[PDB]
């Protein structure tokens, strides 16, 4: 008594490109953006994609080397070839990047930078704040950092444009 | 744990629901894989993964 | 940051992050988002009188985190 | 002395060859082909330096 494994009815694999082949000039890499087992975008084809990792910013173009970047809460861009420009918002996850010319940035939560409102986001830091002064022990004051730190993010986002 | 399995259902179509299983292994048997994957060919294609 | 030093997993870490980032979503829209994280489970394990003994091995809201 | 900023700039290549066996272990076999390649190019360096310094020796 076998069972299957739950991979096996998933028909999209990775496409791994073997060290020992030639190169391919690409101008167009296939983003899959994802939130929450659920794809906002597809294997769709974009001029340039920003994202911002623990270390720094990361500009992707197509036919950038293998890389795995751990995100930290922030916007995220996407610049199709024809000239338009959507902005995302994430509070966390991975992104893969392949030498094929692909990738697949899995969050937890991706946002429209429209979405959020400046008013609640503003305000939510100065509760916050007191929240902080008001902290019990040094695990709450870092669970507070962290919403704060998420938050001047959300702000300082939307005051960039 | 050597292994955390999750047991649940496919739904292939309206009518066809089949068992489905994701076998995790735990982190000392994991990185022993991906260590071995990343310096040899077996594994190819998790080979620039590994690495 | 520093709330690796104080044994907090990265998972729970993105949960606080989460939650924050649905707060600040425009109230019209916070309701479609804020489904996403919004606890609503428990562990238990059945009593030996039949009922119900909620483990605390793991919170559940992120202020108790 | 010239062969001092030679001798160092082979054990740079080797250094180097080490990191990216062990970052590409399946690609060992080009990588050493060209660090015997960059040995071979700083190598004529050292001739010409040493060519000179027996020159300015044996006359």
């Amino acid at each position: 008594h076998d069972l299957p494994e739950g991979f096996e009815f998933m028909e999209h694999k990775v496409v791994n490109k073997d060290i020992h082949a030639p190169h391919e000039n690409l101008e167009t890499l296939r983003l899959t953006l994802t939130r929450q087992d659920e794809f906002l975008l597809r294997e769709e084809p974009v001029k340039c994609v920003t994202v911002t990792g623990t270390n720094g910013e990361y500009g992707i173009y197509p036919g950038h080397a293998y890389k795995i970047v751990q995100l930290n809460p922030s916007p995220l861009t996407v610049e199709y070839t024809d000239g338009t420009t959507k902005k995302y918002f994430v509070s966390g996850g991975f992104a893969h990047i392949n030498n094929e010319g692909s990738c697949d940035v899995n969050t937890v939560e991706c946002t429209l930078l429209d979405d959020l409102d400046l008013a609640i986001a503003e305000k939510e830091l100065a509760a916050q704040q007191a929240a902080l002064g008001s902290a019990k022990d040094d695990k709450a004051k870092s669970v507070v950092e962290i919403r704060i730190s998420v938050i001047e993010a959300v702000i300082a986002a939307l005051k960039h444009h | 744990a050597d292994r955390y399995q999750v047991i649940f259902n496919r739904f292939v179509s309206a009518g066809v629901q089949r068992n489905a299983v994701y076998n995790i292994p735990s982190y000392e048997k994991w990185k022993e894989d991906l260590a071995d994957a990343a310096s040899s060919d077996n594994q190819k294609n998790r080979y620039l993964f590994a690495n | 940051s520093s709330w690796r030093d104080h044994g907090i997993s990265y998972l729970k870490y993105l949960n606080v992050c989460t939650e924050t980032l649905h707060s600040t979503v425009k109230e019209s829209r916070r309701a479609k988002y804020e489904r996403w994280s919004k606890p609503c489970y428990t562990a238990q394990r059945p009593d030996g009188a039949g009922g119900q003994e909620t483990i605390d091995k793991v919170p559940i809201h992120t202020k108790d985190y | 002395i010239a062969l001092a900023g030679v001798g160092l700039g082979i054990g740079t290549i080797f250094g180097n060859l080490l990191v990216a066996c062990a970052r590409q272990p399946n690609l060992t076999k080009m990588l050493f082909n060209y660090a015997i390649l960059g040995f071979a190019l700083t190598e004529a360096i050292g001739l010409f330096a040493l060519m000179l310094a027996f020159l300015m020796l044996f006359s």
